[PDB]
């Protein structure tokens, strides 16, 4: 490409993702979140889980970024001092950048705050602002049906020919966060323990409920579906000669007690099932709040020929996000190809990588010309800054 | 001296780390990158001593 | 060690650098520094049907023992081997074998025409941005 | 004359149209091929090593 090194930075609801546009990888995965030791001290980093395994009264893990993919601590953000200087030990007025949730074109503001973030506050002399659920489709696709499992919830965008179908895209609340909240809920009993606390249910998040998330699961079909389809298996398999797969044990070693926490596979499938049916957690959410019609989102793409918007999304499905590495993208092809069989769900998805996708596709930075993007001149703030 | 041995060793371009503004013509930012450095842009210890025996 | 190893989402790529764990430097001639690591992370991060549970289970088999199937990525932690084929280094330890690689490196790439993994004079004819095209 | 005149400028008015159409259809195959031929070089490397 062009002779650059930009900085490529993911900032998800949870995870701030940075490295540089010449390394592929980022140079550092701290949260998008910090224990504010308690002093207010802004402590980002995923390391500095140790300050939270104090749990210490005072320390306070807020979150700088929201459910929506936008920051709400915009200046302890400037966390971006931390990132560049102590991960990545460069000065951003030296080099350009390259950031990353998708919108309905209203709040196209935060700008100016990247205004104020790579031009006033960090004083970057160039900054890219790039969609992350179309970067990912970049990382070579042109046109995308981008769902996005993160730690925000599960986040439905449209891309047709590159253009944002702004009706369209819905993000759901229920991802890793609300799982969070679930694990910390379920296992509750079997922990035997049961923001500020975010340095202890941040810290769980970190040690055991993750630890019960990556290790999670999803149905392929409807868990109430699979749990039918496997106790009509079982009692096949009773009557005939005089197993369940749902009854075996995936026990967890809560390793603060280190003990036998026997949730079954329908348990460990019943908090993935709030993703898709969240009435089953709360009377005020909707199946349409669940990924499945969210169906919806495609059909509201229709508005932008609404077929041939199916045609192009339910040919070109794209998974991607935290929340959807935890077991189960089969569910995403089972749920809409009930809802839209006409066009066979070809779906995408990065399956490693895929929580920084974003980062990733951001990273693709390594664009051959300056002019494929928008690279906003500090003259940029000053037309911006023009009426 | 130490840059006669450093001439006469490994036997070639000079490179620098600059402010380039980038063409679209010239963008009305700058950037810093790698910049290839063109044609016109002390003392010694001797071995043995903390040689390890 | 544990904080570290267990926050990976891919769970098995952990246990494969669980098991390899090595402890390198001019400090580390002292002994048992790395067994009694290897020790207290079988201490802190090995996950198994724990003593408790694995005991009780025992006098559930007594009445073959079976284990309580856990889900965590920590299960078995080991340390890694160093070469006893180099009697120079089998002599003089192997508290400093970063520099035995470098050197088995060395006569690797340097003694062939791979210059993937080393920038040339004509390579530097993009400079230390082919530094970033030599990294391996 | 009345309707090769709105022809005439119905044709400037369609030609001003495609340029920006096709400024994002090119843009649209370079980038991908550029993500692509990362997506390649993504792997590249890799083997190598």
């Amino acid at each position: 490409t062009l002779n650059r090194k930009c900085v490529v930075i993911h900032n998800g609801s949870h995870r701030t993702v940075a490295g540089f546009s010449n390394v592929e990888l980022p140079q550092c995965i701290i949260p998008s979140s910090y224990i504010k030791r308690t002093e207010a001290e802004f402590i980002f980093g995923t390391y500095n889980i140790d300050a939270a395994a104090e749990k210490r009264n005072g320390d306070e893990v807020y979150t700088l970024v929201d459910s929506q993919g936008l920051p709400y601590n915009w200046d302890a953000l400037e966390q971006w001092r931390y990132l560049y200087d102590t991960q990545l030990k460069v000065s951003p007025e030296e080099l350009p950048l390259v950031i990353t949730p998708a919108t309905n074109g209203k709040p196209d503001a935060i700008l100016e705050r990247y205004y104020e973030l790579a031009f006033d506050k960090l004083n970057v002399p160039v900054f890219q602002i790039v969609i992350e659920p179309l970067a990912i489709a970049l990382s070579g696709k042109s046109s995308a049906f981008v769902i996005d499992i993160g730690a925000s919830g599960c986040n439905v965008t449209p891309i047709i020919d590159g253009i944002v179908v702004k009706n369209a895209v819905v993000r759901s609340k229920f991802g890793g966060d609300f799982l969070d909240f679930q694990v910390h809920e379920r296992l509750a009993p079997l922990i035997k323990e049961e923001q500020k606390r975010s340095t202890d249910v941040w810290y769980e998040a970190s040690t055991w409920i993750q630890q019960f998330k990556s290790t999670l699961q999803v149905s392929e079909k409807d868990l109430f579906e699979l749990e039918r389809y496997y106790k009509e298996q079982a009692d096949i398999y009773a009557k005939q000669q005089e197993n369940n797969p749902l009854v075996q044990k995936k026990n967890f070693l809560f390793k603060p007690l280190n003990k036998t926490l026997t949730l079954d596979l329908k348990e460990c499938y019943q908090f993935a099932e709030y993703l898709f049916k969240p009435q089953l957690i709360s009377d005020k959410f909707s199946p349409e709040d669940g990924l499945g019609p969210l169906a919806k989102s495609v059909k509201k793409a229709g508005a932008s020929s609404p077929e041939q918007v199916y045609s192009l999304l339910l040919t070109n499905v794209i998974i991607t996000g935290s929340t959807s590495l935890i077991e189960g993208e089969q569910r995403i092809i089972k749920e809409l190809s009930i809802r839209f069989p006409q066009y066979k769900l070809t779906t995408f998805a990065n399956q490693v990588d895929r929580k920084i996708q974003g980062w990733l596709g951001a990273l693709t930075a390594n664009l051959p010309s300056w002019s494929l993007g928008k690279w906003y001149s500090k003259e940029d703030y000053e037309t911006l800054k023009r009426d | 001296d130490p840059q006669t041995l450093i001439t006469k060793a490994n036997k070639k371009e000079s490179w620098r780390y600059d402010w380039y503004q980038p063409s679209k013509e010239k963008y009305p930012f700058r950037y810093k990158t790698w910049l290839r450095n063109q044609e016109d842009e002390e003392d010694i210890l001797d071995l043995k001593e903390f040689d390890r025996r | 060690v544990g904080l570290t190893l267990d926050n990976i989402d891919d769970i098995n790529k952990a246990k494969a650098v669980w098991e390899n764990i090595i402890i390198v430097g001019g400090t580390t001639s002292i002994s048992g520094f790395k067994e009694a690591l290897l020790g207290q992370l079988l201490k802190d991060h090995l996950i198994i049907e724990p003593e408790e549970e694995k005991s009780k289970r025992e006098e559930e088999a007594k009445s073959f023992v079976p284990t309580i199937e856990y889900v965590q990525c920590p299960t078995v932690i080991k340390l890694a081997k160093y070469p006893d084929y180099f009697p120079e280094w089998k002599k003089s330890g192997y508290s400093e074998i970063i520099f035995l690689g470098a050197q088995i490196v060395s006569k690797q790439i340097f003694t062939h025409p791979k210059d993937t993994f080393y920038i040339t004079r004509e390579k530097y004819n993009k400079g230390p941005a082919a530094l970033w095209d030599v990294q391996f | 004359d009345a309707l090769l005149t709105n022809q005439l400028y119905k044709n400037h008015e369609l030609l001003k149209l495609e340029r920006k159409k096709t400024e994002a259809v090119a843009r649209l195959k370079s980038m991908n091929k550029s993500a692509i031929n990362q997506y390649n070089r993504r792997q590249d490397k890799k083997n190598k090593r």
